[PDB]
Order: structure tokens, then sequence, then C-alpha cells
RNA sequence: AUAGUAUAUCGGUAGGGGAGCAUUCCAGCGACGUAGAAGGGAAAAGGGCGACUUUUUCUGGAGUUUCUGGAAAAGC
RNA sequence: AUUGACCGAUGGAGUGAGGGCAUGGGUGCUAAGGUCCAUGUCCGAGAGGAGAAGAAUCCGGACCACCGGCUAAGGUCCCG
RNA sequence: UACCGUGAGGGAAAGGUGAAAAGAACCUCGAAAGAGGAGUGCAAUAGACCCUGAACCCGUCUGCCUACAAGCGGUAGGAGCGCCAGGUGUGACUGCGUGCCUUUUGCAUAAUGAACCUACGAGUUACUGUUUGUGGCAAGGUUAAUUGUUA
């Protein structure tokens, strides 16, 4: 009857001006990537990628190659390569994912629950 | 100038054209007129007219705007512990609102 | 619905916060100090509002010449503990004496005052001197005679 | 041995105050113009203070 | 007639329901008292004990 | 039939879980902490409804008994004045006299001194 | 509660009594819905008192319901 | 004189672990926050005020609201 | 059935895209997993764990407060600041305040009990009596099994 289509029109229009990527379902605990998101936040992307290369942190590989995405997805949707000094990290956030439980043997009998989390990104780039 | 007079049992500062709120009166409409003799105290302008029972000669006139106001709504709880005696009601106060016109 | 007529509190804006100055030449320790704090407190103010600020910075001079009576001066234990095991002390108001009037009056007035936040503030609006010679002439401090209060 | 209570938000995030990844201390390779980590050599040219250390192919 | 049927005044009357909370004055111990054997359920009266 | 009041054992909930907002921790949206925190809430709110009366009559005499002794007189010796004058302002009153009208404060202390 | 507005009375555990609200389904007289039903989020307003009710707006995309009477898998 | 507070018939109960204080006593040691009776009372099932903080000591029996007034026990240098 | 048990035996969990697969050709970043677009469609925040999509629990942003301060965390007052014409968010400072349940003569009790949320969870029905409110008939009241007609 035609009202979800004009609720969605104007979603969509609005996602023309946001510039962003997304990774979903990192098989990776979600506090410890969140260390990561901390340390990049509000940072020039040119500084940000060489940040996340040399980081001793192992989920800086994986954010690494989304930050990469993410500027591309903003060249495609200005159509021009970005400049050097002009995108930032405007908004980042990690959030839970869903769980997967396994067994761990404990002594007497007795067995306890594993959770293996996992964790989505998201990444906002800004001129 | 300014005065004290006791409304319907509260004693209230009373200037010409106020709009204040009173314990409910029955029996008024809007625009009904109401007199009030009781005034304590007349201070105009510096003179001070002190009433021992009462100015005696001075009153306020006053339009009534709205018959009933009911003020906010007030949960009254009752409650003794470990022995499962519990209510709850509530409770809304009526007002009265007017317009003083003469400060006779 | 409402209140028509309203009991108004005075606040940080609307606040008198005068400068007195006081004398402390023959008065007892104790009966001057129970009206030192309610001139800090403002219980002498028309606009007194109890979690405000209003009362008066105060100035105390000859404050050296306090008397005491009986044998207080060295007969009035006072006691305090360190934390340490067996830490128990004991001193009398001659030894606060010895440090100063300061160290005295301020012992005493605390204790007559509200034991809050607001009172750790108002604690310090209070001045003791030694001697009659004191440098707020910029506040320019007004004259009292605590005997009329 | 045991917990009394379970910990509010509040106390855990301030125990947390304390959990941050450590930054990396970059320099510029004035060679290559690319970042590396201070007193390492340059990975992508091989180049160390000046002078080739690491000649790649 | 079948939409305005009504029964004669205090013909029908509600019934009693107990355990259902403080306000109906029925709830808790459920009329039974604290503690004995006539709290429990399954008690029966000996009719000649 | 079966009868299950899903909706409505609900909304009863959410209806006091919009009362226990601003609390602290637990104490604003778990449902069996909130609750008794706000049931003990009402318990102080009918107790301090009365101590209102008690801690604003307590206020005007204090503000009273600044304002008499500027005029050389304490709260009691000017209240026995009053009362033995006929005058029936209440305290209210006079305490608002004293604070933002100090004229008028000072008429009614000339008439009984 | 008594008398027909007046007088009295209104703290309560076990416990006795009175009067109501919501829920599922049924009968009857009737209404609403793709020009947007139920449900979910937000806000405002009502009730001698309360259990609860009503309205507006976002989501949602097909069912819902007033009153009188009737029956319970009828409330944490 | 007394708001009516007493009784009969008949439907429904709960309770049948009490406790403190004062007075008269037994017991105990003229001990016990002890124990067993009697007469009142209060807590139990009773909030408010004084006692710094106390189930039953002193004052006092909460229908709801009020930013009105008079008092009780107890108080009026400051915290109050 | 899976699973557990030597065996007799015990014994689960698990429904829903869309009207129609039209189940996403092709491009961009990536080694490719994942996404951003494009396209299909009323709708893709209907994209395969897919209708709706709550709570506990977990993030990011914005507004106000917070590093001299001490108790069941509220309640009654009360400035300032920020938003939208007197509403709303916050709360400097002040007064008062030892959770709840159950069991007890008496519990803040250092007596019992609960990690939290959502869902589940405990005076019911039959028969025979008895008292009572409401009715029918009335010196009478009432049928039981069963039978006839119709459907
Ligand atoms: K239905
Ligand atoms: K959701
Ligand atoms: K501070
Ligand atoms: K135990
Ligand atoms: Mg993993
Ligand atoms: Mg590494
Ligand atoms: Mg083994
Ligand atoms: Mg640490
Ligand atoms: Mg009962
Ligand atoms: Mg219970
Ligand atoms: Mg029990
Ligand atoms: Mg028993
Ligand atoms: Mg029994
Ligand atoms: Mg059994
Ligand atoms: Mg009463
Ligand atoms: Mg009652
Ligand atoms: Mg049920
Ligand atoms: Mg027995
Ligand atoms: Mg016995
Ligand atoms: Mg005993
Ligand atoms: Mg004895
Ligand atoms: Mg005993
Ligand atoms: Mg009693
Ligand atoms: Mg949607
Ligand atoms: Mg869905
Ligand atoms: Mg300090
Ligand atoms: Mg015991
Ligand atoms: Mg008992
Ligand atoms: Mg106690
Ligand atoms: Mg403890
Ligand atoms: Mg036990
Ligand atoms: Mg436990
Ligand atoms: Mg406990
Ligand atoms: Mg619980
Ligand atoms: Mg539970
Ligand atoms: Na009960
Ligand atoms: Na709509
Ligand atoms: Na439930
Ligand atoms: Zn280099």
């Amino acid at each position: 009857g035609a009202r979800k289509h004009n609720s969605a029109e104007a979603r969509k229009e609005a996602l023309k001006q946001m510039y962003f990527a997304k990774l979903r379902n990192v098989p990776t605990s979600p506090r410890k990537m969140r260390l990561v998101a901390d340390m990049i936040r509000g940072m020039e992307v040119n500084r940000a990628l060489g940040v996340l290369k040399f980081s001793n942190k192992e989920a800086s590989a994986r954010v690494e190659k989304l930050l990469r995405s993410a500027v591309a997805n903003w060249e495609e949707k200005n159509e021009r390569k970005a400049e050097e000094g002009e995108l930032f990290v405007s908004r980042i956030c990690v959030d839970g994912a869903s769980t997967l439980k396994r067994l761990r043997p404990a002594p007497q009998g007795r067995g306890y629950r594993i959770r293996k989390r996992s964790n989505h990104v998201t990444i906002y780039v800004d001129t | 100038m300014y005065v004290i007079v006791d409304i319907q049992g509260q004693q209230m500062k009373v200037e010409q054209g106020r709009r204040l709120f009173v314990h409910h009166i029955k029996d008024v409409e809007s625009g009904a007129s109401v007199e009030f003799d009781k005034v304590l105290l007349v201070d105009n302008n510096g003179a001070i007219t002190v009433g021992s029972p009462l100015v005696e000669g001075a009153k306020v006139v006053c339009e009534v705007l709205t018959p009933l106001v009911k003020g906010d709504k007030v949960l009254i709880f009752h409650k003794k512990r470990r022995k499962g005696y519990r209510k709850l009601n509530g409770h809304r106060q009526q007002f009265t609102e007017i317009l003083v016109k003469e400060v006779v | 619905d409402t209140l028509s007529f309203k009991t108004i509190s005075a606040n940080k804006a609307t606040v008198t916060k005068e400068w007195v100055i006081v004398d402390a030449e023959g008065q007892t320790l104790g009966r001057m100090c129970a009206k030192v704090a309610k001139l800090l407190r403002g219980k002498y103010k028309p606009n007194f509002t109890p979690h405000v600020d209003c009362g008066d910075n105060v100035i105390v001079i000859n404050a050296d010449k306090i008397v005491l009576s009986g044998n207080k001066w060295d007969g009035r234990i006072y006691l305090r503990h360190t934390g340490y095991p067996g830490g128990q002390r004991q001193f009398t108001p001659r030894d606060f004496m010895n440090k100063g009037p300061e160290y005295l009056f301020r012992k005493v007035v605390k204790g007559m005052l509200p034991k809050n936040r607001l009172g750790a503030k108002i604690i310090g609006n209070l001045y003791v001197y030694a001697g009659t010679e004191h440098k707020h002439e910029a506040q320019q401090p007004r004259q009292l005679d605590i005997n009329s209060l | 041995a045991h917990p009394k209570r379970r910990q509010s938000k509040t106390r855990t995030a301030k125990r947390r105050t304390h959990d941050k990844a450590v930054m990396p201390t970059l320099a510029k390779c004035p060679n290559c113009g690319a970042w590396h980590i201070y007193h390492t050599v340059c990975g992508d040219c091989g180049y160390y203070r000046g002078k080739l250390a690491i000649e790649k192919e | 007639n079948l939409s305005s049927l009504k029964p004669a005044e205090g013909a029908v009357k509600s019934r009693k329901r107990i355990g259902r909370g403080p306000g109906s004055g029925l709830g808790g111990t459920s009329t039974r008292g604290h503690k004995g054997a006539k709290s429990r359920s399954g008690y029966s009266k000996k009719i000649g004990f | 039939p079966r009868s299950v009041n899903h909706v409505a054992s609900r909304a009863k909930r959410k209806r006091i879980l919009k009362l226990t907002r601003g609390y602290f921790g637990a104490r604003k949206n778990v449902w069996t902490v909130a609750k008794n925190t706000w049931e003990k809430g009402l318990t102080y709110a009918y107790r301090d409804r009365k101590s209102k009366k008690r801690n604003f009559r307590a206020l005007w005499i204090q503000r009273i008994n600044a304002a008499a002794r500027l005029e050389g007189m304490s709260y009691s010796r000017l209240m026995g004045a009053l009362h033995a004058n006929g005058i029936e302002i209440n305290r209210k009153v006079l305490a608002d006299l004293a604070m933002n009208h100090p004229e008028a404060f000072r008429a009614i202390v000339a008439k009984v001194k």
C-alpha cells in the first residue's frame, strides 16, 4: 500500500551521503577488538594505516583492511581520488556478535562451557 | 498597593490582576463575583495599616475564572514490612482559579 | 493546581556577605565562639537559607587575650588517635595556644558548625589574629561590638 | 576465596581504566617516505640510517 | 431480546478466589492460618475424632 | 478455553519502569530490584509530606528571629506582643515580610513595641 | 453506618464480610480495518480511589472490537 | 449517664510457642534480659514526638491533602 | 530418532523469506572472508540463522554533573547550565532515611532465601449433604430410567 516504499525511499537518499564499511561475524572476541578501536578513533586515515600496520595486537590486521575499504567507498560515492591529509576516522564501533559454545573437560567428570565469541566492526570516514 | 487577606483559610498577598489558585469554592460558575472582607494588612506604598482583628474597611473583589482545577496526582502508599499489608491510592487536590479585579 | 504564595530561597547571587571585625580582648572562649558560629552561619540574616553560604566573613583580633575559666587551661583533656595500635594521645587548650590562637579558635568553632560539606566551606570564612594588626583594608571590614549580639 | 557479590557495571569499568593498547613508535623513512618503527630497518626499501642494509630482490 | 438479558437482583454472585495477592485479602496463607495439620494439602476431618 | 494475559502482564511492569528512570545501577531497569526501590521510595514520600510542614515553619521562625533582632526584640518576645495585641498574621506572611518588604515588618514591630 | 443533607465513625497480623478491574472464548444487538488491524518504541491525558483506560506519533503489514449476558487452562 | 458498647438462633473462622513493665506472691541467693501464678497495661497486630542511637520507659491511637493555628512529654548558648 | 546404559530400560531439542526465487548479472576495496554499490521486488532495516522483532546484557554519539569526598542509594527541598514558553534533561548544596521475603516473644540482623531477564509454575472438578441470596408452584411440590414426534 506504498507506505513502506515511502519510508524506504528516504532511508536510501540519506545513505548516499554516508561513507562507511562493515565487518560482520569476525571470529574474535569483541573486548580485545575494542582495544584497537579506541586507538584509531578520530585520527587521520594515513596515520592510522601505519599505526594499524605496526600494531602488536593481532586484531589490527583485520581492521587495517576494513579501513582501506571505507576509503574506497568514499571515493566511489564522491567521484575522485582522496587527497593526503584529507580524510579521518570520524566514527568506529565494535559490537558483540553471536557466540559459539564448546565443551572443555574438568576433573572428576565435570564439564565446563567455552565461549568462542565474535564481533562486528563499522567504520565511518569524513573529510 | 498589596494586601494580605484570608481567602479560604489561607493568607495570601493580593494585587490587582493576579490569577490566584485558592481552595475549591462550592456553587460557582465562571464569571461570578466573590468578595473577601478579611484584610489583615494593607500596604499602599509607604503607609502600613495593621488589622488588629481586621483592617475594617478593606476588601477584595474577584472574578471566578475556572470553577474546578485539579492538582497534580499524588500516590498515597501504606506498607508494613514482613506483615503483608499494602495499599496504594491516588489523590488530587481541588482548587478554584480567580482573577483579582479591584483591591478596594 | 500550583502554589501561588511561596517562600523564596536566597542563592549565590542574592546573599549579602559582609565583612566584620570582632574583638576577643576579654571574652570567654566558648561563649564568644558560640556567637561567632551564629555570625558565620547567617543566623542574623532575614534571608537566611540553610543550604547556601549566606553568613558573614569574620575577623577576630586580640585573640591571644581570650579567657578560659576554672582549671581549664591545663585541666581539659583532649583525645585523639594516630591510627596505630597504642596510638591514643592527650593535649590541652594551652598546648594549642602555643601553636597560636588560630589553632584553638578553629578547633572550638568547629564542632559548633554543621557536620557536612557546607560547614567545611564556611569555616574558611574565619580569620583569627593574635595582635591588633591585620591586612584586609581592601575589603573594608566593618566594626561590630560582639557584646551587642 | 569467593566473591561475596557480583561487581556492578561501574566497578568493573573503573578497573578497566588501565587497559590500553600500546601505540607503536613510528618514524618516516628518509628514503622511502614510508612509516617504519624507529630504530629498525625499513621493510619496504631495506635501508637503515642512510645506508642499504637488506638488499631486497 | 438476547442482547439485553438481565437476572434478578441478588440472584448471581461471584465465587471466592484465594491465593491471588494481598489486595484481595485472601492471598499468602490463603485462609488456612500458619501451620499444623489443618494447613496441609489433603487434610480432612476425622468425623468422630 | 486457555487464558494467558501476556500483553497485560508485561504492561504492568513497563509502566512502573518508567517511574524508576534516573536511579543508580540496576535499581533503574532490573525488574525485581527496581520495584523494590520504588516501593521503598513511596514510603519516604508519605513521611516527607508531613515533615515538609515542620521544616517550613522552622524556616519562617528563624527568619523572623533575625528580623526582630535587628529592631531590638527576640522572636519569643515579639510573638508574645503580637498575640497580646490580637494580631493574627501567620508566620509564613511575616517571614516573607521580614525578607522582601522590611518596611512593612517594621510597622508591625512599631505597633506592639 | 444510622436518620433522612445531619450526627457518629474510618491504625491493623491470623481471620470474617462488601464492591470492582484485567485476561481467553461464546450468544445477541452492532462497529473498525491496505485511505493501515493486532503486536513493539515514544509522548500526553484521565480515574470517589485503584486494579486500569483513552488519545497522538514512529514501526508493522492483517486482522480487531463496544455494550448486555454466559463459561474459565482467569493475574507471580 | 452512655454512638449504642449486651444476648439468642444460625453460616464462616483463626488461636490453643507468647513477651515486657507496675503491683501481690511462690521458687531461686530478697541473683538472672530466670522461672511459676494473680490483677492491670502496652508490644504482639501500633506509625508520630522526647530520651544520641533501644519492641513494650514518658507523651500520643495515623481517612487523604495543605509552604495555616494551638498545645503534650520534653525543652529555649551553638551543632538543633 | 539422536543421545545415555552391559542389559532390562531411559529419552530430547528443533515450525514461518517472498504473491511469485524474481534466491542478487555486473562493478569497487580485498589473497579471498566481509562489505559498499548496482539490479529484482510493495518492501532487502523481507538476503537465506530471512514475518514481527521485547527484556536482561553490550556499544557509539550528544546534553548536564563529577578528582577534600564516607553508609539500603531514595525521598522532600533547591541554584546554575542545555534544549523546546513554561514545559523538559541534569543536579551544586540541604533535611530525613539500617533492602525485601519467610519464621518468630522479638530480625539491619552475623536466622532462611534469590546472579539477572523472558517464559513456566501451586484450592480444581465430579458426586452426596447442609446454610444462604434469587425464583416457580403451593396443602402440595417434583420426576428418574425410559418412550413418542421432529430434525
Ligand atoms: K485473537
Ligand atoms: K533489535
Ligand atoms: K570539588
Ligand atoms: K545458619
Ligand atoms: Mg575465535
Ligand atoms: Mg602480531
Ligand atoms: Mg574420567
Ligand atoms: Mg588491568
Ligand atoms: Mg487478613
Ligand atoms: Mg507473601
Ligand atoms: Mg508458611
Ligand atoms: Mg505454631
Ligand atoms: Mg491452625
Ligand atoms: Mg504430599
Ligand atoms: Mg484513627
Ligand atoms: Mg482499616
Ligand atoms: Mg494460570
Ligand atoms: Mg498444645
Ligand atoms: Mg501453651
Ligand atoms: Mg522471662
Ligand atoms: Mg519472681
Ligand atoms: Mg522462657
Ligand atoms: Mg495496642
Ligand atoms: Mg522494519
Ligand atoms: Mg526478522
Ligand atoms: Mg579538609
Ligand atoms: Mg528464637
Ligand atoms: Mg505471631
Ligand atoms: Mg529492629
Ligand atoms: Mg552485612
Ligand atoms: Mg530453617
Ligand atoms: Mg543465598
Ligand atoms: Mg539475608
Ligand atoms: Mg527474587
Ligand atoms: Mg527465580
Ligand atoms: Na494471608
Ligand atoms: Na502508520
Ligand atoms: Na510472568
Ligand atoms: Zn624506507
